[PDB]
């Protein structure tokens, strides 16, 4: 069903976005990585309180 | 002549299913799913790396092992399909369970003297880092997918 | 009639497979009184719970068959005809498929350090795995 | 059936960032974290054996 060994290496996957070297504004990274960027907004939860 | 044939087929068939029995225990088969690699990975980089996945997570009987091999192959292929796996991959009561009595099959003669079996429920909870060394730093084992 | 051949063909290699295996074990191996002391010192010993041939003989399956039944032959023939001395020695060979056996099982206890140019076998230092060759004589030995 | 034996031993090989002359100890360490830590238990100077 399978056959190649895993790698040792634990290599992070590697990007290229179409976005320029100086791009400072947080809605340009949204449609090239939409779940980060989703993951990033849950930061607007302002009514939860720990101990 | 006919006969001979029928033998010939007979050995293949045989070789054939006892090839994919083992094929089927070792870690580049199980890590053909990616959501396996942190397990694949920590077990290449742990003292256990040169035996097979299923020499701990597979029953050592034959008759106890082909069952087991495909409940849990058959559950596996089902999470990864149609199924949503969680954010933490635990290990249930019954594989726990085979693991623990496999530490005991190779381990035997170190603790033949000694009520290790009594004081805690599992080897792996004094040899805590067996269990894929789960104590070491999230970098070490881990990446987002591709 | 084919079908009869098929069932004849699986029984065929079952039934060789597991005297094969079978041939690798304590009980086979210490059926011969000569073999008794490494017998009880195996059966002592940390390395119990696996066979003889699991050190004995290569791993390799195309190795092993010939190898097996080359000291197999060997060993009945010094058994029955040969009159063996007050010493039983290894032999060159079998000092060899033995330490590539224990490369075979403790690999990663040993990948960062050159243990294998220190001594010629890894049983120059883990002096007893060779059968308690220290402890008294009592603790391995009777008469017949 | 296939072997499970995926990682061979074999004799460590090793090459360093380090210029042939080299002397420092610190130039060893970067390199060495694990002997090195193990070398510098020979700071400790309060343990008598008989
Ligand atoms: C090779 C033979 C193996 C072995 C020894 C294991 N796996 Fe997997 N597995 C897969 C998925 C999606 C899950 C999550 C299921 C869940 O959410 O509960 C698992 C889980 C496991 C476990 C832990 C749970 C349990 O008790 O069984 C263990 C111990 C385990 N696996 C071992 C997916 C896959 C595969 C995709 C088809 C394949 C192939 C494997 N796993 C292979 C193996
Ligand atoms: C079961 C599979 C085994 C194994 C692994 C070994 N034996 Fe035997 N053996 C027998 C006799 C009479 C001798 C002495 C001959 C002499 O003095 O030269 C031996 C010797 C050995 C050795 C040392 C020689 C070598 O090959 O290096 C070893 C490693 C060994 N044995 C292992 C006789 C018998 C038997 C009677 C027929 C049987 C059965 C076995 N041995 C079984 C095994
Ligand atoms: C690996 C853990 C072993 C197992 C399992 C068994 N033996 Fe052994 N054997 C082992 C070593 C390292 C040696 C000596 C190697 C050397 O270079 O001297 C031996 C030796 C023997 C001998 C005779 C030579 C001797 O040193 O006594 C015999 C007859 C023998 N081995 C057979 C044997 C049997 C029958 C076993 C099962 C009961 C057995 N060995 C287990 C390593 C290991
Ligand atoms: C030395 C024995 C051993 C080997 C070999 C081994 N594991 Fe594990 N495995 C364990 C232990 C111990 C646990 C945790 C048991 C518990 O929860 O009590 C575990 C749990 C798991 C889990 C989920 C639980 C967790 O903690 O992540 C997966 C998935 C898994 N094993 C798969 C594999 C795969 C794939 C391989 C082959 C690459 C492998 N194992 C090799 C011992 C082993
Ligand atoms: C096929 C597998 C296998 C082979 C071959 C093998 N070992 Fe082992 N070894 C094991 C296992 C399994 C254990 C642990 C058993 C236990 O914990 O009681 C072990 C334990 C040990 C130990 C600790 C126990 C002791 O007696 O010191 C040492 C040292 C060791 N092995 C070295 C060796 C050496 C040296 C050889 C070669 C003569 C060898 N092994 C051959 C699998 C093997
Ligand atoms: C079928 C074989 C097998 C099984 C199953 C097995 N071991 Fe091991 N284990 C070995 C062998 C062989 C070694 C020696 C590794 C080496 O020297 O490279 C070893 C090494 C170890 C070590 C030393 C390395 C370390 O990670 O600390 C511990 C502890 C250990 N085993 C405990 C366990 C526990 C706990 C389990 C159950 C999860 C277990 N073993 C299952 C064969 C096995
Ligand atoms: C009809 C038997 C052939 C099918 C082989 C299935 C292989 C298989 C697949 C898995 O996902 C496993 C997960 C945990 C434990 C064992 C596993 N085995 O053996
Ligand atoms: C079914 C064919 C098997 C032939 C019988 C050989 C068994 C046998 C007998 C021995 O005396 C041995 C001594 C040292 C190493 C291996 C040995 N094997 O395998």
């Amino acid at each position: 069903a399978g056959c190649s060994d895993v790698s040792t290496e634990l290599k992070t996957p590697v990007y290229k976005t179409k976005l320029t070297a100086e791009e400072i504004r947080n809605s340009a990274f949204k449609p090239e990585f939409p779940k980060q960027y989703a993951s990033y907004e849950r930061n607007d939860e302002t009514t939860v309180m720990t101990e | 002549k006919l006969v001979l044939g029928g033998a010939t087929l007979g050995v293949v068939a045989l070789a054939t299913v006892a090839f994919g029995m083992k094929y089927t225990d070792q870690r580049p088969f199980c890590t053909s799913c990616h959501i396996m690699n942190p397990v694949g990975v920590t077990h290449k980089l742990s003292g256990h790396a040169n035996i097979s996945c299923n020499d701990c997570h597979a029953p050592h009987n034959l008759l106890a092992k082909l069952p087991f091999k495909a409940i849990a192959g058959a559950r596996d292929v089902y999470m990864n399909t149609l199924g949503h796996p969680g954010d933490l991959i635990l290990a249930g009561m019954e594989t726990k369970e085979v693991v623990n009595a496999n530490c005991k099959a190779c381990h035997t003669m170190t603790n033949v003297e000694v009520a290790s079996m009594e004081a805690k429920k599992y080897c792996t909870d004094c040899h805590r880092n067996v269990q894929h060394m789960r104590m070491k730093p999230i970098s070490t084992r881990e990446v987002a997918d591709e």
